[PDB]
C-alpha cells in the first residue's frame, strides 16, 4: 500500500533518445499513431489521478455518539431500561424512577454528540485543496502533426510539446529543448525557475535537467519531450495517492478517556456484581439480585462527566482563539501538552520565504547589512564615500522595479518586477538610500548593455546629475572576477589608488569568504568619462566599445543571504527549554540550510558535524570520530541510500539534526523514524511538500497565509498569522489543563460515593431509602456542574514548563490513586456527611435511628397506613413518605455542603489553599454560590415537591453537614501539606494524583 | 501493587478510618445529647394526625367519661407513669395517630373520639396508653368506602397522603 510511496523514484534520463523511444514504442519526430495512441490508452489507463478517495459521511454524527464513553451511558441507559421493562412484571413507581433515568442517560449521550460534533464539524478538507489545480489540454504530436488533446488522452510514449505559460501535462523526458526554464516548487519547495536541456545532468532523476515533471509549469522557453509517466505514475502523482489515504487515529486525550472508561466501569461491574452477591446472601432471590447489580450503574456512572470534560476543552480553545490559535478540534487542545520532538520546515516555516541583500565588501572591508524584515539589526555604515558611489551604482546600473500602488507596504514586503539579484539591490538602496526613482530621474539613463551571457556584465552611461558637471557617468556590475578584470583603480574611501597585486588578493580574500557564507556576489565599479572625449551632446553606441570598457574604477562588493521569522530564533529557544528536540527538515540545500538552523537555534554554538570537525582539525573525516559530532547535516541524496536503522541511530546519536534536501517522502520517513522511537512529533510546514509530513506527524501545524492549500488541509492546526511563536503558546496550553481536568474529576467522582452508599445500606440495613434516583440527577446534572468545569481555570501550582513531557504510558489522567482519594477517603467522608442529616431528620420527626432497622418493609408497605414511631405515635402512608422524601432532600443539601469543600480541596493538587489562595479562582466561587442557590431552589420553590419530589427544608437541616465539609477541608490540607514536605515517599506515593 | 509497604497502607488505615468512625460518631453522640427523652424536636411532620385502620390493605389505668382533655402535668419524669384512661359484614376498626401533646378539637355511594384521651403523652411517658360497622344490605361485591374524620385541627390532603385523616378500602363478603 501507502510503504512504496515512501520510496524514493528510479528513471531513464541516463538513456539515449533513440533508446527512449525503444522502449516506448514511439517516433521522436512524428509522434506516436492516433491508432498506438489509443491502443496504450486502454492498456494504461487515463492520465487522470485516483480522485481523493476521502468521503466521510455526514453519517459521521453517529461516530459521536458511540465513542467509548457514550457507550458507557448507552449501556447504563439500556440497563435502565431493562430493569424497567424487568419492573413491567406488576404495577410500578418507575413512571417516575427508572424510564426518566434511562431515557436521561440517552439524552446525555445525544447531547453531548452533539456538541461535540460540531466543534469538529469546522475542519476538513484536503483532496479538494489539492484539485484546486487540475489539468486541462495537452498538446501532443501524432502522426507528425501537432494537435490539442484532453490531457487524460494523454500516454506513456507520446510527444508532448509545452512552452512559457503552460503546465506539464506528465512526467517527460526532455528530447529537444531552446531557452526553456521550469518551476519545479512541487517537487522543492523552491520556485526558482531551473534549466531544462536534452543532456542528462546528474545521476539523480529529480536533480537532472533532462526530466519535466507532473504537477509542474514551464515557466519560459519552449521544450519537448517523451512522457515517461502518466497519471497516478508520475512522480507527483505518487505524492498524492501518498496523502489524504490517512488513517487520522486517536489522540492522546482521547486515548487517556478510553482508559478513564474502562477503569470506572472496572469498578461499576465489580461492586455491580459484588452487589448480586450480597443480597443473595441475604433474603434476595434472582429476582432481586439481579435488579441490584443493574442497580448500581448510575451511581457508578458520572452523567455529568462528558459534559465537563468537553466544556473544559472548548472553554481552554477559547482562550486560545483570542491567542489567534484557531484548533479545528476539541481534541486538540491537549495534545500539544506532550510534544517530544518538532520536525520543522524550513522555508516559509522558520523563515519568511523573501530572499533580501547580504553584505558588502568596499574600504576593504566586509560590512553585513541588516536581512530582517523589520529591519531590527543597526545601520553598517553611511559614512564613506565609498559607499555611496556604490550605491549609486546599485540603483543606477539596475533595471528592476517596485510594482505599482504598494507604497502602503514596506519595502522588503512589497513585490518588485526584475530578477532576484536586481530586486535585492533595489530593496537594499530604496531602505537606506531614499527613493530608487529619484536616483534613476536625476541621472537619467543615457545607454546601457543589458547584461549579456557572454560579457557576464552590465554597464549604463549616465547624466551625472551634479549640475556642474552634468557629465558622463559609466557604471557597471557583473561578475567578480570580470569587474576586477576591468579595473585600474580602486576607489578606497573617496579617493582612488592603484590596483596593486595586494588589493588584488584582499579583494580575492574577500569574495571567497562572502562566496562560503554560501552568498551570491556581484562586483561593482564606475569611471567619470572624460569629458574631452565626450562631449556633453556625445553619442554612445551599445553596439560596439565606442567608450572605455577597461581601466575603470573598482569601488565594491554586493553579497547577500537569507533570515527567518523574528519569533523564531527565541520559538525555538523556548522549545528547547521545554526539553523539546527540534529537528529542521527541509527541500533546500545544505549550505543555506544550516547557516539557518545556527540562526534559530536549532543548531547551537560549539556544535559540531563531523565535517567542520574535520576542517578546523584540518584532518579527513574518515578520521573524525562521529561521536564526537553532536550536530548532524544530512543531504537527501545521502539519506536515500540509508536504512530505516541507520536513520533511527543518526536520530538516537544526535540532539541537534538537520535534514536538508530531502524530497517529501523522506520528510515523512523522518517523522516515522521519529515515532518509532515512540516520541510525539509535531511538523511544522507551509509547502505541498510537507504534506505527507504533516498528515503523519501527531499534530501537523501549517502556516495560514504563505501556506499552500495543500498543507492546510494536511495540518490539524492553522497559525492564521504565520506567527511561530504561536507555537509555544499552544505547548503551553497542552499541560496546565490536563492536570486541570483530573482535579475535575476527582471533584466529581467524589460525589459518586455519598450517592451510592445509601441504597447499599438500605439493602444491608433494611432501613429507609436516604437518596433517591431523581435526587442523584440533580447533583450530577446541576449542582456539581458549575464548580467541575470552574476547575478549568485553575493555574498551575509550579512552573510547568519547567518540567519533562508525561510519558504517556506511565502516567494516565485517571489513576489509581484518584481513584483512592475520590471513593476511599474524600467520598467517604461525604456519605456520613448525607447519612447523618438522614439520621437527623427522622429521628427528629419521631423515629429514633435504633427503631429505623429492619423496617423498610413496614415503612415501604403501602398498605399500612398505621406505622408507630418510637414515640408510639401513628403515621399514615403518605405522611412518612413526605419525611422520607425530606430526608432525600436534605441528603441532596448535605452533599452540595460537602461539595463546597471537595470544590476547595479539589482546586489544588500539592499547594495549600492558603499558597494558591483558593480565592483567585473568580468562576469557582461563582460555582459554590450558584450552586447552593440550585439546591436553595429545589427545595423551597413551591411545586418542586411535586415534580422532583423535593421539600422545603428546616433552617438547621442547612448545618448537619457542616462538621463534615469542614473535617474534610482540614484532612486534604493536613495531607497536602505532608506531601510538601517529603516529597520523596509514601502520601505522594499512593494520594498523589 | 506494592511491595513490602503495605504495612504502610494497612497501619495507616486502620488509625485514620479509625480516626474517621470516630469522628462521625463523636458527631453523632452530640447531636443526641441535645433532644428530649419525652417529645421530638419537630412535630410538624405529623402535624396534621392520619387515620389508619386495623384491617390490612388493663386496671391499674383511670376509669373515665366522655369530657374534655385530661391533662397528666407536664411531660416529666418526676411523676410517674402518667395516668392513662381505659376504654357477615366484618368488622373495621378506627384509630387516630398518636401524636404528643395534641389536642383534637371539637370540646350517596353504592349501599353500605373522646376528648378525655388527649392530649397523649408519649412512649416514655405513658407506656400502657391506651388511645381509643358495616351492617349493610349489600353482599358478594367489592365496595369503595371512605372513612374520614372531622374538626378544625384535621385535615386531609386529596393529593398527598390519602391516608392524612382517612382510610379508603375495598371490602367483599362473599357467603
Amino acid at each position: 500500500l501507502e510503504n512504496m510511496k515512501k520510496e524514493m523514484e528510479i528513471n531513464d534520463h541516463q538513456l539515449s533518445v533513440a533508446e527512449l523511444e525503444q522502449k516506448y514504442q514511439t517516433s521522436a519526430t512524428k509522434g506516436l499513431s492516433a491508432s498506438l495512441a489509443a491502443e496504450l490508452l486502454l492498456r494504461d489507463g487515463p492520465n487522470a489521478l485516483r480522485p481523493p478517495r476521502g468521503t466521510p459521511e455526514y453519517v459521521k454524527f453517529a461516530r459521536q455518539l458511540a465513542g467509548g464513553l457514550q457507550c458507557l451511558m448507552w449501556v447504563a441507559a439500556a440497563i435502565c431500561l431493562i430493569a424497567f421493562a424487568i419492573q413491567a412484571s406488576e404495577g410500578d413507581l418507575t413512571t417516575d424512577d427508572n424510564l426518566y433515568l434511562a431515557l436521561a442517560l440517552i439524552a446525555v449521550v445525544v447531547v453531548t454528540g452533539c456538541f461535540g460534533y460540531y466543534q469538529e464539524f469546522k475542519s476538513t478538507n484536503i483532496i479538494a485543496s489539492f484539485k484546486n489545480l487540475v489539468p486541462q489540454q495537452a498538446t501532443v504530436i501524432r502522426d507528425g502533426d501537432k494537435f490539442q488533446i484532453n490531457a487524460d488522452q494523454l500516454v506513456v510514449g507520446d510527444l508532448v510539446e509545452m512552452k512559457g505559460g503552460d503546465r506539464v501535462p506528465a512526467d517527460i523526458r526532455i528530447l529537444q529543448a531552446q531557452g526553456r526554464k521550469v518551476d519545479n516548487s512541487s517537487l522543492t519547495g523552491e520556485s526558482e525557475p531551473q534549466t531544462r536541456s536534452p543532456e542528462c545532468t546528474h545521476e539523480s532523476p529529480l536533480e537532472t535537467r533532462n526530466i519535466a515533471f507532473f504537477s509542474t509549469m514551464c515557466l519560459e522557453g519552449t521544450a519537448q519531450g517523451l512522457v515517461v509517466n502518466t497519471g497516478d505514475r508520475t512522480i507527483i502523482g505518487r505524492i498524492a495517492s501518498l496523502a489524504s489515504g490517512v488513517e487520522n487515529e486517536k489522540t492522546p486525550i482521547a486515548i487517556e478517556i478510553e482508559h478513564f472508561v474502562d477503569i470506572i466501569a472496572g469498578l461499576a461491574i465489580l461492586f455491580g456484581a459484588t452487589f448480586f452477591i450480597v443480597a443473595m446472601c441475604i433474603g434476595y432471590t434472582f429476582l432481586r439480585a439481579m435488579v441490584f447489580f443493574m442497580a448500581i450503574v448510575v451511581a457508578y456512572v458520572p452523567e455529568g462527566l462528558l459534559a465537563t470534560v468537553t466544556v473544559c476543552l472548548s472553554l481552554t480553545a477559547k482562550r486560545l482563539a483570542s491567542k489567534n490559535c484557531v484548533v479545528k478540534n476539541l481534541e486538540a487542545v491537549e495534545t500539544l501538552g506532550s510534544t517530544s520532538v518538532i520536525c520543522s520546515d524550513k522555508t516559509g516555516t522558520l523563515t519568511q520565504n523573501r530572499m533580501t541583500v547580504s553584505h558588502l565588501w568596499f574600504d576593504n572591508h566586509i560590512h553585513s547589512a541588516d536581512t530582517t524584515e523589520d529591519q531590527s539589526g543597526q545601520t553598517f555604515d553611511q559614512s564613506s564615500e565609498t559607499w555611496r558611489a556604490l550605491c549609486r551604482v546599485l540603483t543606477l546600473c539596475n533595471r528592476a522595479a517596485f510594482k505599482s500602488g504598494q507604497d502602503a507596504v514596506p519595502v522588503p514586503k512589497r513585490i518588485v518586477i526584475g530578477d532576484a539579484s536586481e530586486t535585492a539591490l533595489l530593496k537594499f538602496s530604496e531602505l537606506t538610500l531614499g527613493n530608487a526613482m529619484g536616483y534613476r530621474e536625476r541621472f537619467p539613463k543615457v545607454c546601457e548593455i543589458p547584461f549579456n551571457s557572454t560579457n557576464k556584465f552590465q554597464l549604463s552611461i549616465h547624466t551625472l546629475e551634479d549640475p556642474r558637471d552634468p557629465r558622463h557617468v559609466l557604471v557597471m556590475k557583473g561578475a567578480p572576477e570580470r569587474v576586477l578584470e576591468r579595473c585600474s583603480s580602486i576607489l578606497i574611501k573617496g579617493q582612488e589608488l592603484p590596483l596593486d597585486e595586494q588589493w588584488r588578493e584582499a579583494f580575492q580574500t574577500a569574495y571567497l569568504s562572502l562566496g562560503g557564507l554560501g552568498e551570491r556576489v556581484l562586483g561593482f565599479c564606475q569611471l567619470y568619462l572624460s569629458e574631452k572625449d565626450y562631449p556633453p551632446g556625445y553619442a554612445f553606441d551599445v553596439e560596439a566599445m565606442n567608450f572605455p570598457t577597461s581601466g575603470l574604477s573598482f569601488a565594491g562588493l554586493v553579497s547577500m543571504i537569507d533570515p527567518p521569522r523574528a519569533t523564531v530564533p527565541d520559538a525555538v529557544l523556548k522549545c528547547r527549554t521545554a526539553g523539546i528536540r527540534v529537528i529542521m527538515v527541509t527541500g533546500d540545500h545544505p549550505i543555506t540550510a544550516k547557516a539557518i538552523a545556527a540562526s534559530v537555534g536549532i543548531i547551537s554554538e560549539g556544535s559540531e558535524t563531523v565535517e567542520d570537525i574535520a576542517a578546523r582539525l584540518r584532518v579527513p573525516v574518515d578520521q573524525v570520530n562521529r561521536k564526537d559530532a553532536r550536530a548532524c547535516v544530512i543531504n537527501g541524496m545521502q539519506l536515500k541510500d540509508m536504512d530505516p536503522s541507520e536513520l533511527v541511530e543518526a536520530l538516537r546519536t544526535h540532539p541537534e539534526m538537520v535534514f536538508a534536501r530531502t524530497s517529501p517522502q523522506q520528510k515523512l520517513v523522518i517523522v516515522e523514524s521519529c515515532q518509532r522511537l515512540g516520541a510525539i512529533v509535531a511538523v511544522t510546514g507551509d509547502g505541498v511538500n510537507d504534506s505527507p509530513a504533516l498528515k503523519k506527524a501527531d499534530i501537523g501545524v501549517a502556516m495560514g497565509i504563505a501556506g499552500s492549500d495543500a498543507a492546510k488541509n494536511a495540518a490539524d492546526m492553522i497559525l492564521l498569522d504565520d506567527n511561530f511563536a504561536s507555537i509555544v503558546t499552544g505547548v503551553e496550553q497542552g499541560r496546565l489543563i490536563f492536570d486541570n481536568l483530573k482535579k475535575s474529576i476527582a471533584y466529581t467522582l467524589t460525589k459518586n460515593i455519598p450517592e451510592l452508599t445509601p441504597y447499599l445500606i438500605y439493602i444491608t440495613v433494611s432501613v429507609p431509602l436516604p437518596l433517591g434516583c431523581i435526587t442523584i440527577l440533580f447533583i450530577e446534572l446541576c449542582t456539581d456542574i458549575f464548580p467541575s468545569v470552574s476547575l478549568a481555570y485553575e493555574k498551575a501550582e509550579s512552573d510547568i514548563m519547567h518540567l519533562r513531557p508525561r510519558n504517556p504510558k506511565r502516567d494516565r489522567l485517571v489513576n489509581e490513586p484518584l481513584a483512592a482519594y475520590s471513593y476511599f477517603q474524600i467520598g467517604a467522608i461525604q456519605s456520613f456527611a448525607g447519612f447523618t442529616d438522614y439520621f437527623t431528620a427522622m429521628a427528629q420527626e419521631g423515629w429514633f435511628p435504633l427503631l429505623c432497622v429492619g423496617l423498610r418493609p413496614q415503612w415501604e408497605n403501602h398498605h399500612l397506613q398505621d406505622l408507630q414511631d418510637s414515640y408510639g405515635q401513628e403515621w399514615t402512608f403518605g405522611q412518612r413518605l413526605y419525611q422520607q422524601y425530606t430526608c432525600y432532600t436534605v441528603f441532596f443539601i448535605s452533599i452540595e455542603m460537602c461539595q463546597i469543600a471537595d470544590v476547595l480541596i479539589r482546586k489544588t493538587r500539592r499547594l495549600s489553599a492558603f499558597q494558591q489562595g483558593f480565592f483567585r479562582n473568580r468562576i469557582l466561587v461563582i460555582a459554590i454560590v450558584f450552586q447552593v442557590c440550585i439546591g436553595c431552589f429545589l427545595c423551597y420553590c413551591p411545586g418542586m415537591p411535586n415534580i422532583f419530589n423535593f421539600m422545603p427544608i428546616r433552617f438547621q437541616w442547612w448545618l448537619v453537614p457542616m462538621p463534615f465539609g469542614l473535617l474534610i477541608f482540614v484532612y486534604d490540607e493536613i495531607r497536602k501539606l505532608g506531601v510538601r514536605c517529603c516529597p520523596g515517599s509514601w502520601w505522594d506515593q499512593e494520594l498523589y494524583y | 501493587r506494592t511491595l513490602s509497604r503495605w504495612v504502610w497502607i494497612s497501619l495507616y488505615y486502620v488509625a485514620f478510618y479509625v480516626v474517621m468512625s470516630g469522628i462521625f460518631a463523636l458527631c453523632i453522640y452530640v447531636l443526641m445529647r441535645t433532644i428530649d427523652p419525652y417529645t421530638p424536636d419537630y412535630q410538624d411532620q405529623l402535624k396534621s394526625p392520619g387515620v389508619t385502620l386495623r384491617p390490612d390493605v388493663q386496671e391499674g389505668s383511670i376509669n373515665c367519661t366522655s369530657e374534655k382533655y385530661f391533662f397528666q402535668e407536664s411531660f416529666l419524669a418526676p411523676n410517674h407513669t402518667k395516668f392513662s384512661c381505659k376504654f357477615g359484614k366484618p368488622c373495621f376498626i378506627i384509630k387516630m395517630n398518636r401524636i404528643v401533646k395534641f389536642l383534637p378539637g371539637n370540646s350517596d355511594g353504592p349501599p353500605l373520639y373522646s376528648l378525655h384521651y388527649f392530649p397523649y403523652y408519649g412512649k416514655k411517658a405513658q407506656p400502657h396508653y391506651s388511645n381509643p360497622k358495616l351492617l349493610n344490605v349489600p353482599r358478594n361485591r367489592d365496595v369503595v368506602i371512605v372513612c374520614k374524620i372531622l374538626a378544625e385541627h384535621v385535615s386531609f390532603d386529596n393529593p398527598h397522603d390519602p391516608y392524612e385523616g382517612k382510610v379508603e378500602f375495598k371490602l367483599k363478603i362473599q357467603k
